[PDB]
């Protein structure tokens, strides 16, 4: 499903401030990462990135095309292609604590200024 | 003859834009008798200060083009513009390179007429209000401000994708657009970066006047998300001086003059 900035913002509220990244920065990051599409599937040289957070099967989740992945998140990548974000979030948090925000290449170029526009004002 | 009014008296405002009733280019020509070979039109009633080349990046979307032509020709004439339509067809099967095709459109159009304004438009966007003039302004102009694809809203303030217009001078100022973005994404953010570095701001009509409708389509295997897009965008400041109009190379495989447009098929090379 292609979510709205506000659907996304409400759904990932739990990640706010984690590792020092605000919800505004995330709303920005997720838009350029997946267009807020919970079913986004992208190829990246031999690897595949899944869902809203574009979590890669290279190290983070277990896919059928790469069953020997380290699967640091301990989750099947297909679980990252649905509308239930709790597990996506738990995985994103491990990526943030282990690798850091720079896993998301859009952060620096697209979300270093003009963050206010990313605020969701919808209760 | 006298100069055309700052605003055309022909404008209709909001329009119903639909993609059902198949269109017949022959009919479109029938309905647009003032448009001359190659898709050129110049007002007979007044003199327009807007000499606009409308550049459309393209690859196997003839069905989208028919609707684009069907809707835009009447709109552009209403807007009283001295314009020409150029479809830049990317030959081959490499990943789509939108920005480079747009650079080709600029150079090629200039061979035909002394245009002073260039409108860059994807084939699948149709404006819903003819007050959204397809011409150039004192600052770079972002035209497709409120597309349905984004819930009739601007997705982010730095967005300069879809349809835009740059005066010849604004284009030259940023050394044109990048040639090194293959596949989907980022090239329009790079352009936005170039404009900002040359000290320009983006001019836009409001979200009501700027509504546009997008003709839907399925993922394009020839235009998969570009993995390097983010690094490229992050370095525009340095690469804009070496990648753009000044470094553009391509081979024209055919120039086609149809009654409703000029289609230039080109070989723009491959990723390197
Ligand atoms: O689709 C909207 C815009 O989204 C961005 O994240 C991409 O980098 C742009 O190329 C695209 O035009
Ligand atoms: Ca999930």
């Amino acid at each position: 499903t292609e979510l709205t900035k506000c659907k996304v913002s409400h759904a990932i509220k739990d990640i706010d401030g984690y590792q020092g990244i605000s919800l505004l920065e995330w709303a920005c990051v997720l838009f350029h990462t997946s267009g807020y599409d919970t079913q986004a599937v992208v190829n990246d040289n031999g690897s595949t990135e899944y869902g809203l957070f574009q979590i890669s099967d290279r190290f983070w989740c277990k896919s059928s095309e790469f069953p020997e992945s380290e699967n640091i998140c301990g989750i099947s990548c297909d679980k990252l292609l649905d509308d239930e974000l709790d597990d996506d979030i738990a995985c994103a948090k491990k990526i943030l604590a282990i690798k850091g925000i720079d896993y998301w290449k859009a952060y620096k170029p697209m979300c270093s200024e003009k963050l206010e526009q990313w605020r969701c004002e919808k209760p | 003859l006298t100069a055309c009014p700052e605003e055309s008296p022909l404008l209709v405002g909001p329009m119903l834009i639909e993609f059902n009733i198949p269109v017949d280019l022959k009919l479109v020509e029938q309905q647009n008798p003032k448009v001359k070979l190659g898709g050129r039109y110049t007002p007979m009633d007044c003199i327009s200060p807007h000499k606009v080349a409308i550049i459309i990046p393209f690859r196997n979307r003839q069905e989208h083009l028919k609707y684009w032509l069907y809707y835009l020709h009447p709109i552009l004439q209403r807007q009283q513009l001295d314009y020409g339509i150029y479809v830049i067809n990317q030959a081959g099967e490499s990943m789509f390179n939108r920005a480079k095709l747009l650079n080709v459109g600029f150079k090629e159009a200039l061979k035909d007429y002394d245009y002073n304004c260039f409108v860059f438009s994807d084939v699948d966007l149709i404006p819903m209000n003819d007050h959204n003039t397809y011409r150039c302004f004192s600052q770079p102009r972002h035209i497709s401000v409120a597309m349905d694809k984004f819930g009739f809203s601007l997705p982010y303030v730095q967005y300069f994708g879809g349809v835009s217009a740059l005066s010849k001078q604004q284009f030259l100022s940023i050394n044109g657009f990048p040639n090194n973005y293959w596949g989907w994404g980022g090239e329009d953010d790079d352009i936005y970066n170039r404009l900002a570095f040359r000290g320009m701001s983006v001019s836009r009509p409001n979200a009501v006047i700027g509504k546009c409708r997008m003709i839907r389509h399925s993922r394009d295997k020839k235009n998969e998300p570009n993995p390097q897009r983010f690094d490229r965008i992050a370095h525009t400041k340095e690469t804009m001086l070496s990648d753009g109009l000044n470094s553009l190379t391509y081979m024209v495989l055919e120039v086609q003059r149809y009654p409703l447009y000029t289609k230039i098929t080109v070989d723009i090379g491959t990723p390197s």
